[PDB]
RNA sequence: GAAAUUGGGCGCAAUAGAUAUAGUACCGCAAGGGAAAGAUGAAAAAUACCAAGCAUAAUAUAGCAAGGACUAACCCCUAUACCUUCUGAUGAAUUAACUAGAAAUAACUUUGCAAGGAGAGCCAAAGCUAAGACCCCCGAAACCAGACGA
RNA sequence: GCCUGGUGAUAGCUGGUUGUCCAAGAUAGAAUCUUAGUUCAACUUUAAAUUUGCCCACAGAACCAAAUCCCCUUGUAAAUUUAACUGUUAGUCCAAAGAGGAACAGCUCUUUGGACACUAGGAAAAAACCUUGUAGAGAGAGUAAAAAAUUUAACACCCAUAGUAGGCCUAAAAGCAGCCACCAAUUAAGAAAGCGUUCAAGCUCAACACCUCCCAAACAUAUA
RNA sequence: UCUCUUACUUUUAACCAGUGAAAUUGACCUGCCCGUGAGGCGGGCAUAACACAGCAAGACGAGACCCUAUGGAGCU
RNA sequence: ACCUCGGAGCAGAACCCAACCUCCGAGCAGUACAUGCUAAGACUUCACCAGUCAAAGCGAACCUCAAUUGAUCCAAUAACUUGACCAACGGAACAAGUUACCCUAGGGUAUCUACUUUAUUCCUCCCUGUACGAAAGGACAAGAGAAAUAAGGCCUACUUCACAAAGCGCCUUCUAAAUGAUAUCAUCUCAACUUAAUACCCACACCCAAGAACAGGGUU
């Protein structure tokens, strides 16, 4: 049933993210923390790259309108400039 | 001869639902051509030459006297 | 003969009802794509093959990123059957190098910068 | 197979799955709809005039003769300046009540013609209605005043 | 396809190796074809365990004979034999043994030496020398020569 | 004839080709005493060198439909060249556009694309339909495709005189053997729409007055 | 011969005793109906196990006919 | 009937695309004699072979057509050149019919299952020559017969024969009404109501009407 988890904004599968599957399984019985899981290192990985190339194609998205606006002032300085003497 | 079910036709309909929207988030781009122009040359061009120089750099290993060597040990023996 | 089908332009101009519907708005659209595949690409041509390779999708049910420019929905009109496509909104800004690491999509199509584990 | 066949070709599954979800549906109201909410003036004038007409009236059953039958009637009172009308009582029933005909209202239903008059022959006709044991006398009305058959036999004797 | 000219065993060991214990037995009128097989020990003047096939020990609803299993052999569930030939009939009772990829022109890899290489001959506008690394088994009807046969 | 030899004759044909494990890998054709085969190409494989390949936007490609070519951006990561060779080819079916045939064939021949000769799930079984691909263990979870729906046909009760047996043709054919007009009376029944008679006479209609042996078992009620 | 077959004798047979083959054979724990494309696959049904004698519906098993080989041989 | 080459459709818009598919054609002719010589860059019949186009240059003036064709070797020739309906048109330097005599290599004594004791018809006669019809005509049903076949037995006779088995012999064979709604009449009602398998079988040894063996029956 996991229609209903997608209406709650959880993943809809109860194996994807949340509390089930990434904090760990265990610890020591002194309270010292275990090393972590190499499914949520791989799964930290997978998250930062993503969020390295949402930044990436951001950036990209921005200084391209930047430059295009640059082309466009441009233009019509070379527009204004050129009607004259 | 083969007949078409509820399951079906369920089925057909949330793809086509899921299509519908799809048809509606294509429908606004953030920049129109023109503006998106050579916006990214540069990282294509770099990553172009990172091919181009992983591809032009193949070439025999280093060849070692301690591995040569190391074979003699085949023969190490207690005393 | 089956041949590669062009799509009218009527098809992706969307009305005020579909304002309604979704949640878009025509002034000041979304930057960037969330593009997951949700059907196979055997029994489809080679051309959607190719897209489905050139816009990382080669596994089903895992997102990807790309941007909400003319090229990218020209590739993603050719495989539109073949995907799902949602708007990345963020609710908190876009991560800073601070929060690069505690990241996680959500469901729901936001990508949220603080990840605890804890709950509200 | 070629793309026409004499016979309806068997679709492809697809085909088949498209073609019955893009069925025709059509609206259904919240409520069906079916449980929601010249000859004339000719007899109103013809007849109308025969009211004004007629110093004296009567009526009669005249459904139960044969045709060469209703033509020795029809004779016999044309010897006389009396008429008979065979009429719809479906435009009569409105005619009581615009003539000021209460007494008369039920008077006319079924088949009646009737026998305007300003001279009484109808002793005479009730001698020739007396050889056919049938077609009884219905009740009259001489100048706003009805006629009981014992009225006819009071009036015409 | 010339010439001048030049100058004991990284074998086999009884289905192997000889056909060979023998050109015997056997087959054929004849020319001719042509086998198989033995295993003690110093002394015979000292008489284990292992192929298939069976037996000990026949069988129990159901089905390419198994697999998942299971307290439990079966019962439950899943499961269209293998090879080869076709886009998708052939051959095999079973066991043992025997039975089928042979060539280094050129290229490549690794050494040596290097405007030279090679233990004459040959190649050489980085070559030449050396090595490594590539090329199956069975099966006709026939044709010809010489014998042996009425 | 038969034997020995040439002789391990030859066979584009049949049959067969023996450890392990991983990887890459399938459908244009041209010639040929050729269509049971070969050679070249195409595709495939390894190694090497380099630099672009693929997707594509405007513009652009002729007179007498679906699309394609071309193609910067962009999204990607491949491509070409050099060296060395093997192997594969009547493919089959489905969708589409067609040709031949019977708008027959599990029929024949092209084109575009899938799928199959590679996995698993579904469709009863199931090469080719749908879902789905990259490989291991798990007594975890979310999904994809995915279950055939239908059941039929009542009908108006009456009420019918008269110019007239409408003229002409026709033995007579009268509303009904044919032509023409098709007016008219009462309140209203056509110079007639079906039976019917040689012809008639008789019956209805419109209109008047009331209005080899079937093949899951089954089940219509509990919230998707 | 047949309508239309019957009886008997011998042989064979079957049982007992001795002796003791062969073609065949992927493995078999070897059912029916319908369906598919049929002992084995699907849906139904059936179903303790085991010899002996029969039967011949099925399983499993030459002679033709056509084509091909840059295959032969013979005849005119 | 065909075998090579070209045009058009198939194959509508870059190129390509088959068929013993649909239609046309070709195997030359004419003019010129710079139809000389050279040479960047290209196209190309899906390979190769062949094919095509070509600026600049030197030298001079001041080709049309679509196809219109043939490799190598060999010949002929002083040389330049020339040589095939080699049309089976990538062409072997020169070789026919036939084989039902053809030949070879290929292609298209019961093991298992299953099984081995689940009353019809004709003619006659009667009812009846009645019913029904009106005369001609003419029933059914049920009954008696005689036959025949099939099924199951049996031997008293007959016959083949003879402690018995047989047949040619005998025996037995069991949907239609009323009523009636929808639609107050009616209406056969995919309206409701009412009305029109028994039998069979069942607990050593010797002889046997039981029997292949086993089994079975009898042995007082
Ligand atoms: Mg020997
Ligand atoms: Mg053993
Ligand atoms: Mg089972
Ligand atoms: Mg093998
Ligand atoms: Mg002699
Ligand atoms: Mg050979
Ligand atoms: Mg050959
Ligand atoms: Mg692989
Ligand atoms: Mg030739
Ligand atoms: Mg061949
Ligand atoms: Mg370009
Ligand atoms: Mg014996
Ligand atoms: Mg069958
Ligand atoms: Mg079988
Ligand atoms: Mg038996
Ligand atoms: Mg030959
Ligand atoms: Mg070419
Ligand atoms: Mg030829
Ligand atoms: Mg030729």
């Amino acid at each position: 049933g996991g229609q209903w988890r997608l209406q709650q904004g959880l993943a809809a599968n109860p194996s994807g993210y949340g509390p089930l599957t990434e904090l760990p399984d265990w610890s020591y019985a002194d309270g010292r923390p275990a090393p972590p899981m190499k499914g949520q290192l791989r799964r930290k990985a997978e998250r930062e790259t993503f969020a390295r190339r949402v930044v990436l194609l951001s950036q990209e998205m921005d200084a391209g309108l930047q430059a295009w606006q640059l082309r466009q002032q441009k233009l019509q300085e070379e527009q204004r400039k050129q009607e004259n003497a | 001869p083969r007949f078409v079910s509820l399951r079906a036709k369920q089925n057909m309909i949330r793809r086509l639902e899921i299509e519908a929207e799809n048809h509606y988030w294509l429908s606004m781009p953030y920049m129109t051509r023109e503006q998106e122009r050579g916006h990214a040359a540069v990282r294509r061009r770099e990553a172009f030459e990172a091919i181009k120089a992983a591809a032009t750099s193949k070439f025999p290993p280093h060849r070692f006297i301690a591995d040569q060597l190391d074979h003699l040990n085949v023969t190490k023996k207690w005393s | 003969k089956f041949t590669r089908s062009r799509i009218p332009e009527k098809v992706f101009q969307a009305s005020p009802e579909d304002h309604e519907k979704y949640g878009g708005d025509p002034q000041n659209p979304h930057k960037l794509h969330i593009v997951t595949r949700i059907k196979s690409t055997r029994r489809r041509p080679y051309w959607e093959k190719d897209i489905i390779k050139m816009l990382g999708l080669e596994k089903a049910h895992t997102p990807q990123v790309h941007k909400n420019i003319p090229s990218v929905n020209a590739k993603l009109k050719v495989v539109k059957h073949l995907i799902r496509i949602k708007p990345l909104k963020l609710p908190q800004g876009l991560p800073a190098e601070e929060n690069m690491s505690n990241t996680c999509l959500k469901s729901t199509g936001e990508l949220v910068v603080q990840w605890h584990l804890k709950p509200v | 197979s070629k793309a026409v066949t004499r016979h309806r070709r068997v679709m492809h599954f697809q085909r088949q799955k498209l073609m019955a979800v893009t069925e025709y549906i059509p609206p259904k109201p919240a409520i069906h709809p079916s449980c929601l909410p010249g000859l004339i003036r000719l007899l109103r004038r013809e007849i109308a005039a025969v009211f004004q007409d007629n110093r004296m009236i009567a009526v009669c059953q005249n459904v139960a003769l044969s045709a060469e039958d209703k033509l020795l009637m029809r004779h016999q009172l044309r010897k006389h300046k009396i008429l008979m009308k065979v009429f719809p009582n479906q435009v009569l029933k409105p005619f009581l009540e615009d003539s000021k005909y209460q007494n008369l209202l039920p008077l006319f239903v079924g088949h009646n013609m009737l026998l305007v008059s300003e001279e009484p022959k109808v002793k005479e006709m009730v001698r020739i209605l007396r050889t056919v044991p049938f077609l009884p006398l219905l009740g009259g009305c001489i100048d706003d005043t009805i006629l009981s058959r014992q009225g006819f036999i009071n009036y015409s004797k």
